[PDB]
């Protein structure tokens, strides 16, 4: 009866329809709803329990700059920033903090290091004047949570009080047993309900670029969950 | 929709972002102020377990760790910001975390020594010393966190609605 | 075995160097030690009692002009200002309010009255353009306490929890035995372990500055204390 | 070290810079509103006995007296900022004391009338009446003082814990 | 409060008043670069399993030739060592001083248990071979007992009274 | 009444600034508590009434 | 100890202090929060009941 299976961001079991996606706003500071799941015609139910499930969410922003004949091989921020549960090194990370691609030459960019104090990040490259940038650097200073919707976008209850910020979320090696993430809370609900993932965050988060190198989706979750079939 | 009853005693952790918590910079030599301040909300009741996990943080202006010999003190307080001797915990040095690893390992992982609570209007501060002729603290870089959510290793700070149980009187005043 | 001794802000039965004597602080209002005395080796151990146990305790300030044609003979100050145990007149009081010297004119200045209700203060002599001058007035709106420290810069627990204004200290006539001055508490501490002396106010505070009149030492205190030999 | 278990009861006395007090200026003819307001702070109890000291020290922003046909008037409220009739105490003339001696002396030392209460959420109010044509009152230099801590004359102002006794509820309630 | 018990746990270091040093040359073991004693009335405890942690340092601020020997020393009253109850007979190279005190691998216990009476002293006793660079005790630092840690052991201290 | 339309009896002139502040429908109102953080704990009532049958009555 | 009183969207028995309002939002519908109303320091407590309160809301 009774399974242990993910679910993505993207399609998985549900098939790419039940899903939707959504970025925050900037300007009103308010817990909008960047990603929600619900439950097909298909299955009977679906449960979720906190320390029993495991997850993962990995989310980024985007910024630009413009190419200048001087030599700037750094760029400042708009954003807190701090490494991949801390490192000064580039390439030991679990994964790369920033990410930049450049339009005209349409190559990756490596990263060199930077000072993770300050909204600061250096370029190992030296980009030319005019030259068209992009970057997607981490994420910082926010807040995610649960709730749930009756098929009618009418709350009923919430799955855990207390939010969990993001920033923690990154400063924590993912994917290691026992030191793993859980969080609390055991949700459960049926045919047509809804589960929506939601942010609280000022800086603009992303979900597809069609130009980011490292896959297509940019960020990702990955939440374990229990179905009755 | 269905939802848990969750028990009452609910597994939370601190850091600098909420309200019942305040930091403020610090210069050197600096024994008295709290760096940071903590105060017991209206109406709930916190408990810190004596193997909880701590794990300061903090940082130069320029992003910067400073000198290991600085000292760190949790440390209860009556209200009025008034210390007390007893219930005094995590009389730690700055140095010796790795904080790279700090709260990752459970080695890394620095737990408190004796048990602690903290009635509805309370106060628990965090001084500071750091030998002269060394780098201040920068608030906005620095941080606090305690407790253990979302790990099988280290444990939690427990958390508890005064206004629900009939012996949360009794619990606190036996402190 | 039990004695009952007076203490002072230098050496007396400690020896100068269990001692130690600090300014306060101006701009950011905290509360700073400004006195400190540190068990010696030699004793078993010092208690300290209210309602017991008689006081002292006589803080100024400085402050300083510049020399101009026009006769001053007048000064305005930073300080609030109030005669010492109240009365308008001179050399009746307890002590002086305030103290002038010229540094030029190597001599004493009187002091004929003041207005005691905003900060001002008279001159008797006529001070010269150019010449420079230090003042020694009565200082007024702080607070003053004292707590324990375990040898580590560690406190333990405070003698009092509510503070006693200077200024009310200033305004009870002193060395009068039933009006004494005797504040609360019973503490007690033994070997290399400190009662530190602390103020909370605005105004700048001296201990020492080697041209003032009437004695060495600017302010004082002398507190009555008993000792386990 | 040894410190010795204080009574509950402490003796203690109040004054501008504490955190349950407050105030603000006022100008002329101008009897309704509170120039120093005291409140109650929570799970505390205060106690000020028939024989308390008071001592306002009102000032000009000028830094002068006032004139001494002013009158102020203690008076206890019910929440919500409702005074009360009945509990009032210090109905005094603000001339008369001697400033320069008023504490100072026993004599000079004015105390109140009856006797007093505090429950942990109430509020004492200190208005002031000047007459017309007069300078206002100015909050950077005045002052209130009550009780006599520190002198062997004058009484002090009790304070206890509401949640250390038991009967502290019985005394709230019996005011 | 919650009563504590007179058995406290504490960490030992350089800023007390019952420790002290002074600088040493090179080839002199009588010379003690640092001496610990009993305050009044109070009894330490060190147990056998008892982290230590030395960090001494050149003048220049650098680590000294790791051939050098420490000893931790129990002694009688008036400045006299004795033979039993010694403990800690270590080289100085062997530590990994960046990784001393946070890894447990790293750090080193000492070796039996070990007590002081009210006025006893404990002596660190450092020999460093000729033609090398001395002590510097402005740079210099001791830790034993690891307090507010999982792994290690924490100084006993109780008031005899 | 029927379309969004509504007429004035005065005569506007050219160039005259004007402002009008009509009904408003179309809409829903609820309520919710907060236990003084900005976080909700529940909801008085589920089902939202709608404004414009507020006004209807 | 208990009594039926009106709150208005200003002042009245809080103090214009611990009321806040403020606008909706157009282009994203969304369930803004167009007033609200804290409970001061100096009330014990404050209930509300349907088919028992009225209420007016222009």
């Amino acid at each position: 009866q009774t399974q242990e299976y993910t679910i993505n961001h993207t399609g998985g079991v549900l098939g790419d329809s039940y899903v939707t996606t959504a970025s925050n706003q900037t300007s009103p500071q308010r817990e909008t709803a960047v990603l929600s799941f619900e439950c097909p015609r298909k299955f009977e139910e679906i449960n979720y329990v906190g320390q029993r499930d495991a997850t993962r969410f990995v989310p980024r922003t985007t910024e630009s700059i413009t190419g200048s004949a001087n030599d700037d091989t750094v760029v400042d921020l708009t954003a807190n920033i701090q490494p991949v549960a801390g490192e000064e090194v580039i390439a030991e990370q679990d994964y790369p903090v920033a990410v930049a691609y450049n339009v005209t030459q349409g190559v990756e960019v490596d990263v060199v290091d930077a000072d993770y104090a300050a909204d600061t990040v250096t370029l190992g490259t030296n980009p030319a004047d005019g030259d068209e940038v992009k970057v997607w650097p981490i994420m910082s200073d926010g807040d995610v949570q649960f709730r749930l919707i009756n098929q009618f976008g009418q709350e009923e209850g919430r799955v855990y009080p207390w939010s969990t910020p993001l920033y923690r979320w990154h400063d924590f090696p993912q994917l290691k047993r026992g030191r793993e993430i859980n969080l609390h809370g055991s949700a459960s609900w049926s045919e047509n309900e809804t589960l929506e993932i939601l942010l609280d965050a000022p800086q603009a988060l992303t979900w597809e670029d069609s130009d980011y190198p490292r896959g297509q989706y940019v960020t990702t979750l990955e939440q374990d969950v229990e179905i009755t079939l | 929709p269905e939802i848990g009853n969750n028990g009452a005693e609910k597994q939370i952790s601190l850091h600098k972002g909420q309200p019942f918590i305040d930091t403020q910079d610090v210069g050197a030599a600096d024994p008295n102020t709290p760096a940071v301040t903590i105060e017991g909300p209206s109406d709930y009741v916190i408990a810190i377990d004596a193997g909880t996990p701590v794990a300061p943080e903090f940082r130069d202006a320029n992003g910067d760790k400073l000198d290991p010999s600085t000292r760190v003190t949790i440390q209860k307080c009556d209200k009025q910001g008034n210390p007390l001797g007893d219930g005094i915990v995590f009389s730690d040095t700055l140095g010796r975390f790795e904080y790279s690893k700090m709260r990752s390992d459970p080695d890394y992982m620095r737990k408190t020594t004796t048990s602690l609570m903290i009635d509805e209007r309370e106060i628990v501060k965090i001084f500071v010393e750091v030998p002269p002729n060394a780098n201040g603290m920068d608030a906005d870089n620095s941080r606090i966190t305690i407790g253990d959510d979302t790990s099988d290793y280290g444990k939690a700070v427990g958390i508890v609605e005064h206004g629900d149980l009939s012996p949360a009187e009794s619990k606190a005043v036996r402190q």
